[PDB]
């Protein structure tokens, strides 16, 4: 065994009843010093390795021949000037594993920290060299993380794509279910996971050209998504990955569940795609009420109307479509598909649960279109038309598919930088730079929504590791006000940010005019209400900082007016998995699973305390599952407030507690705002 | 949770020897030389020896024991398939390939060997020694089938999967592969059964059962390296078969809820080419916060 | 000079229920009245009661005190086909024609019902009387099996031929006569080692044999006559039945080798209308014409 | 048990000894007196009948159009005159099951035998009263049969394509891959049966933008296409049919025939999904010299050289292949892979065999392109070029993708007629307006190469039939004389045809100047070898009837010179599965597999003796299993030498040969000139 996983496992080893976290230190010590700077290819300068890097299709020559070398050695300085040090093992373990750039044969390794962070800036700033030094300062701060796509694939020749997440439409068609099968192939690709809305085909047992009982319904095509998924499995690195989201109405919706059963039969079952279930208030109201409610077949209410279910407000026309003697229509127990969607998630952690009015009552493109469904890590929630793939040698009408980049802060890092702000913006600045050099050829709906939207994610980490290390419960109020004003500022920042690149860019997003944020109305609860901290700690927690105010939210709002904006979404919490891990950060903005998390590599196994974990906030750094998942609930609500897209909400269960449990907790997040729900992971 | 599950799987895999013709094999058994011919004559008798214990004594005394209908049912059938199908298909490949002379001196041999002996007479002893109403003594007798379904034959299983790998002996192999498939879920069944019983004790008799099961094992893997030299030393394979041993001593040990003993080896590649959440109903109130 | 083609033909006569679909069965049953379908179910449940401890006990045991690895493996066979294909065939009828309280109130019904109880007491009782190396018990056991095979199921067996003679629940009735054809092939082959066993004796003992078996068939006869007009005086076929019943106690005591004790009737006309490919190399002449 | 059921089962039951074949007239009879008669709509007129088709969807406008009523009526009356009657009851049964028009509730029948095949007559004429009156004696006559989809479909609105059988070629690219499955969705939404070649694809293990190990194989690509054709089932009526064709000499070869296995799991086989294997003349040469072959990874070879492994003769490029260090290759038993063949086919019947160069000493377009595989009946043998389809708004290259218009000739009417020439001349006609009729909007290669080659295949049935009911044993060598002599005037005809025709519309196929017709190579046989009856009975059938001499092939060779050849391909036999019930008639040129045939039609049983069946003619109409396949094959070898595409050759194996015998056949068939070999059906 190793030196360094020999300290690492030396944390367990308790030393007068108390765990040995300094070791862990030391580890990362051994692991640089016998393996990291042995393994490392050293260069004489810094242009032999840049001339190495280029000539062998390591990285692309057109960002790096936008600086002069001059330029170039000095981002690689101010790199290496700040001397990071990772604080333990798994952080570095995690970089020189996954996102350290290795030879082809992997058994050297050519970037470090700093030079994947140098690479990254420079291809951020895309030939300004002092914005490039304020990204690697951003950076190497640990103030901001590009996504694992954009931090491991930026400026790299052998890259794939640099964003994470993918959202098709499908039209109710033979060739718009093949063109959404190619493009999710396509962008499986890509390495993006890819979400595909199913709530416009039309369910089982439906009329193909006035031929009754015909279609296969929304399983037929799961099956065909989830072979292609199989197939385009990232050249059999990386598992493809999908998701289906079928709305709550649809008549398929139980056979959808069904997709998940763990004793569903082989022509029924699938099991490389997720599965998410988009519900409406009017669901939750009939399930209330206990009042049977209807599902509903796509192709009938298209004829009979001219516009697909999911295209109108269920709220208002589900009695229209329950007394139209034309709408073919199934009974249903909402209580009993509310039973059998705690039951299945407590199984196996799906479907993701979509409250689409939560979604589309603080939505700011509802002009656009509503949002439909969600993404496969269910935080993305976007307007999006669907395509018209048209037959061959006929012109296709290409709608909007949703795609953004993520990136997330470091709430620890930015707020003991005291930079809410500068982090902020220039994380806004990355994404849109991400977002702009992102050209799709074989999703054209995705290349149109991602040029005409400019949606960005700007998510955020180390939520409960801020909390925990400041000394602040995160079920406490005080947490829940912590939140409140460093996600009231993230917006702030956001939204400013956004209006100064629409002024000096003078474009705003396709279609702003008719948005809330042209209009104001987005502003409403920021010009009247005040999202300060109440509490003192969290004051003295924000002091050197200027909290943003009503007037300095009206001077914003004016700003907006006056300039309009130039992103459709700014703000999405992803869940942040494993560059998690390089930034020394908990995940997203969920409370931590485990304090010391077990994980086996190789033959080996290893010790991952939480970051900042020790004997005096030991019980700050309490486990997910020992939480009151409603005091996470409302968390969750209360960044939600000031995110304009969804969090990944993955909910934490015990497994004394019941189905009846996680109906609950779901009913109360509903109740509470919550746009989504991620996964239901059960101790 | 389970019974009717392997119910469907042990039905669905019913077979007879028949459907296997044998007399090709001679086309590959006369090109093998004397000590190749010797182990895999002294291999068969060994499993044949075996499996007729288990036929005999086995599974019908843990069919006996174990109360419940279905189980008994699923019992009754593997017991079946020992005695009707298994014991008949060993005897049609001693008769294939060697002469009665032959068949009654190894089987004579193989009766008097040690080795043989030792395992077989401490799976029998276990068998004989439950008692009426001792779910404990049951246990017992539950963990020795299971190391011999799951574990004990794979000394002997090796060296057929080693000639199917390489395309000798295709018939003889192809049956051999077919037994080894009901004996894999002969063992994980009665290794769920175990667990039931195992599940039902203290924490205390627990811990006594867990160093049973281990003590068991280590007697066992101990004469296992001694039948292994004595057969394969002379075909020049211990090494790899030694390997084998182990790796299927941890899936019997998985099928009866236990970690492994063993660490992780690569198999011979020859012989691998051969090879809810209580439901509780919304009670209104739930909607209303 | 019989147990080889006896393990051929059992063998060759495997079966399971699912090979029979009984979905349409369903619309004849929905016709029968009441008491029709009351007698029915009750019938089938005595059936799968008698075939539960046949398969878990009587086939078992009687495998457990026979010498001879062949009669063993006939037996094991015919012990699986009781509670793994028999017992369980009923199951498959009552779920495709009954809802499930009507299902659990017939199994409650059995265990509550006085002449079941009475039958079930009286042959199992014998089965767990053998006591090893006791050839007497053993045949007392045997008779008890003979009784069972090719006597009790009859009063059983008279309604699903009464109605398959008629073309009514034919699927189900498929699945009776495949049952009912493995119950007399079970009887012969008992009946014959019974006769092995009772060949042995001095003719004082046979005597005594004789009167053991007599005595025991009048005691169930007039249980089962009880039984009888407890089933189907409600459907009006009581006197039919008893008739039927004589037959084959008649049929049972042939099987042991004795003389018809009951006078021929005439049965019920209608319940006599119920009753890889081989591999060989390429040669390098097979490549030219 | 209807009266007409108990008069077919009356046959069973022997009188004097014999079989009751007479009673199935009477069935008929009582078929139409009780059953037929009554559920037939009768209209008060033609006139109201036809308006009341068109009006209720049930027929199209354009083609009843072209004609005046008087004429309609007049080509329905000429239909009518004939007095047709169904002389077994089982082809009323089938055409009145399968073919008659019925109303939209599938109670009542809207067109006889004569209305169904007077429409057929109306719509291939396309507005010449005389040309449909000339049809519909041909169709009464009962001496052509239009194939299952032209006969069905022909004048009705709501119908598929009128064909079925279609032959994609696969491009070694994810787009490629993703059209593909697109294509044969659209297809077999059509109602068509798609054979897919996946030679091209690149092997398992294979790099993907220069990473190893990354490429799934053909077997991923198999198991997207079988889902693709399970999804796609005809509106739910039948079940998707696809084949897929890989060359011997891919590597995937072993995986490949692994789908058809047995004991393959789950994530290997593929159910809905036929397979055909290419055997080139090379790998028959390296099991017979007993030298072991190699497989060859297919992208490495197109690095090397440029071309695909399957576009470039094996004889030739086999031992470069091997010398060729940058070409990627595993060692393989070409003896052990013939067995497994063999084994996969006694289990299943599956692979189809094709003999490349079989197929290609005597292709007449190898300019054009080899013929590189073969449709899903193993019959349509023809030039395809691969397209390249490229990413979205970047232009496709579009290849030929084959698809041939099927129609069959009935030998006994047509030679008991004494009318070889009008009848070959007819279908070739009626086959060109089906195939200049075709407009397949969703598959540009088969669009492109039905407009260019203009291929149709014109088949022939009732062979074994004809010959039994003459006194002629299928295996006897007057049969295989009455073969050659009647399938040489059937080529001689076709071609005279296909000359006429272009010289008519002045245009030939494409790239035809590049064939053996232009070139007169074809003819060569033709123009020495007098294809004249050997046997004086033969002669004797063929008396009446002009038999065209080394002469008359002079002068249609100096026409075709002259004028050109309208169809790249025109004689292809299919197996022909339920027409011949309709035609009376036994399937394709195959020999009977039963005498008297039993089937369970609900829950009903039926017997369909052979046509023409009697005492007399029993020993004659001997079973194909009882028949030696060495003599089926000299039979099949005889007709394939005047077909210029392949034959649906099936196998008909006993149960107690072993696969040494099966190989044998397959050799012998490989000897004797067999193209194709369709099925090992095991009685
Ligand atoms: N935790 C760590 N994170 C990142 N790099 C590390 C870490 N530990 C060691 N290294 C690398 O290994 C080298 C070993 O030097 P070490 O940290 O022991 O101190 P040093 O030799 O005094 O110099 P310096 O600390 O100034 O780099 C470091 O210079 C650095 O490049
Ligand atoms: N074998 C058959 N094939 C086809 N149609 C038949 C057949 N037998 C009877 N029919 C149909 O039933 C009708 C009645 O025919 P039948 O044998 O009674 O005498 P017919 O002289 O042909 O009668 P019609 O006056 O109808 O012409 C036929 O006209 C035809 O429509
Ligand atoms: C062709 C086909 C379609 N479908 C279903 C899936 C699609 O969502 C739906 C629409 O198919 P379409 O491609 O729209 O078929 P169509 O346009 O010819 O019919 P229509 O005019 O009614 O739109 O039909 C199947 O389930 N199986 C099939 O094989
Ligand atoms: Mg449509
Ligand atoms: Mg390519
Ligand atoms: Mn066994
Ligand atoms: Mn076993
Ligand atoms: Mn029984
Ligand atoms: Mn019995």
């Amino acid at each position: 065994v190793p030196k360094w996983i020999q300290l690492n496992n030396e944390i367990m080893i308790q030393k007068d009843g108390k765990f040995q976290f300094d070791k862990d230190k030391e580890a990362v010590h051994s692991y640089f010093v016998d393996y990291i700077n042995q393994n490392t290819v050293f260069f004489h300068n810094l242009k032999e390795k840049l001339d190495y890097l280029v000539e062998n299709q390591y990285y692309e020559e057109e960002f790096l021949s936008l600086y002069s070398f001059e330029d170039i050695k000095e981002v690689f300085k101010t790199a290496y000037a700040k001397k990071f040090r990772f604080p333990s093992f798994m952080s570095a373990f995690k970089f020189y594993n996954d996102y350290a750039l290795k030879t082809n044969d992997k058994k050297k390794i050519l970037e470090r920290y700093e030079d994947r962070i140098s690479i990254v800036a420079l291809f951020f700033a895309n030939g300004d060299t002092e914005k490039a030094k304020e990204y690697v300062n951003l950076m190497i701060n640990q103030e901001y993380q590009p996504s694992t796509p954009t931090f491991l694939n930026a400026g790299r020749k052998r890259r794939g794509e640099l964003v994470s997440c993918f959202l098709l439409e499908v039209n109710d068609s033979l060739n718009d279910i093949s063109r959404a099968i190619d493009i999710s192939m396509q962008l499986s690709k890509l390495g993006g996971g890819v979400s595909l809305n199913l709530s416009k085909l039309r369910a089982k047992g439906e009329a193909i050209k006035d031929v009754e009982n015909a279609t296969k319904g929304v399983v037929g095509v799961m099956k065909l998504l989830d072979n292609a998924f199989r197939y385009a499995d990232q050249m059999g690195q990386r598992q493809g990955s999908g998701a289906a989201y079928l709305n709550i109405f649809h008549r398929d919706i139980n056979d959808f569940l069904d997709t998940k059963k763990i004793s569903a039969d082989e022509d029924v079952r699938v099991k490389t795609l997720s599965i998410g279930v988009v519900i409406p208030d009017k669901f939750v109201e009939l399930a209330r009420e206990d009042k049977a409610a209807y599902v509903f077949y796509p192709h009938t209410i298209y004829k009979e109307y001219g516009q697909h279910m999911d295209e109108m407000d269920m709220n208002e026309m589900y009695d229209k479509f329950v007394d139209n003697p034309r709408v073919k229509k199934e009974k249903i127990n909402p209580r009993k598909l509310l039973e059998k969607l705690a039951m299945l998630r407590s199984e196996s952690g799906y479907p993701y649960i979509m409250f689409q009015d939560n979604v589309n009552k603080v939505h700011a493109n509802n002009h656009i279109s509503k949002v439909k469904f969600s993404n496969l890590c269910s935080e993305v929630l976007q307007a999006s038309q669907v395509s018209s793939y048209t037959d061959y040698d006929e012109e296709d009408e290409i709608g909007l598919d949703i795609s953004c980049n993520l990136g997330s802060l470091n709430i620890l890092n930015v707020m003991e930088h005291k930079s809410i702000e500068k982090t902020v913006k220039l994380a806004t600045d990355s994404l849109t730079h991400v977002s702009e050099t992102t050209d799709i050829r074989n999703a054209p709906a995705v290349r149109r929504a991602n040029k005409a939207m400019k949606s960005i994610g700007l998510g955020a980490m180390n939520l409960h590791g801020y909390l925990a290390q400041n000394g602040i419960a995160y079920e406490s109020p005080e947490a829940r006000d912590f939140a409140n004003t460093f996600f009231m500022m993230v917006n702030f920042y956001s939204i400013q940010r956004s209006a100064e690149i629409a002024k000096e860019k003078g474009e705003t997003f396709d279609q702003y005019e008719g948005s809330t944020y042209a209009t104001g109305e987005y502003f409403d609860k920021y010009v009247s209400t005040d999202f300060s901290p109440k509490y003192e700690k969290i004051a003295n927690l924000f002091e050197g900082m200027h909290i943003p105010t009503t007037e300095d939210w009206k001077k914003l709002k004016a700003f907006v007016a006056e300039h309009g904006m130039y992103h459709s979404y700014r703000l999405c919490i992803a869940p942040t998995g494993s560059i998690s891990y390089v930034q020394s950060s908990t995940a997203s903005v969920m409370p931590i699973m485990e304090r010391i998390e077990e994980r086996t590599y190789g033959n080996s196994k290893t010790y991952y305390p939480m970051p900042g974990l020790a004997s005096n906030n030991w019980f700050f750094y309490k486990e997910a599952y020992d939480m009151d998942m409603f005091k996470v609930v409302d968390m969750i609500a209360t960044i939600q407030q000031h995110i304009d897209q969804g969090i990944s909400f993955t909910l934490f269960l015990k497994d004394t507690m019941t189905t009846r449990d996680l109906n609950r907790i779901d009913l109360y997040a509903h109740h509470r705002g919550i746009k989504t729900i991620y996964y239901a992971r059960t101790k | 949770d389970f019974t009717q599950m392997f119910y469907n799987q042990n039905v669905k895999q019913f077979w007879l020897p028949e459907e296997i013709a044998l007399n090709g094999d001679l086309l590959t058994w006369k090109y093998l030389g004397k000590n190749e011919q010797d182990t895999y004559m002294k291999v068969l008798a060994g499993l044949t020896l075996l499996d007729t214990e288990q036929g005999n004594t086995g599974m019908p005394i843990v069919a006996e024991h174990v109360d419940g209908h279905q189980r008994k049912a699923v019992l009754n059938f593997m017991a079946m398939m020992e005695n009707a199908v298994h014991a008949k298909s060993y005897s049609n490949i001693f008769m294939t390939l060697a002469p009665t002379e032959t068949i009654n001196e190894v089987f004579e041999w193989v009766k008097q060997n040690k080795y043989l002996q030792k395992k077989a007479q401490m799976i029998v002893g276990l068998y004989k020694a439950i008692q009426k109403d001792d779910e404990i003594s049951l246990f017992k007798a539950m963990v020795a089938s299971v190391y011999l379904e799951s574990f004990l034959f794979y000394s002997g299983f090796y060296y057929p999967l080693y000639f199917y790998g390489q395309g000798k002996l295709m018939q003889s192999g192809e049956i051999i592969n077919l037994i080894l498939r009901d004996e894999a879920i002969h063992g994980v069944y009665v290794g769920l059964l175990a667990q039931e019983i195992y599940n039902k004790q203290t924490e205390e008799k627990k811990a006594e059962l867990r160093e049973f099961a281990i003590d068991l094992l280590n007697q066992l893997y101990e004469n296992e390296l001694e039948y292994t030299e004595d057969l394969y030393d002379q075909v020049g394979l211990s090494h790899d078969v030694k390997k084998f041993i182990r790796y299927n001593a941890n899936k019997a040990l998985m099928n009866l809820g236990f970690d492994p003993y063993f660490e992780e080896e690569d198999i011979n590649p020859i012989v691998l080419n051969g090879l809810k959440a209580t439901v509780e109903p919304l009670k209104d109130d739930d909607f209303y916060f």
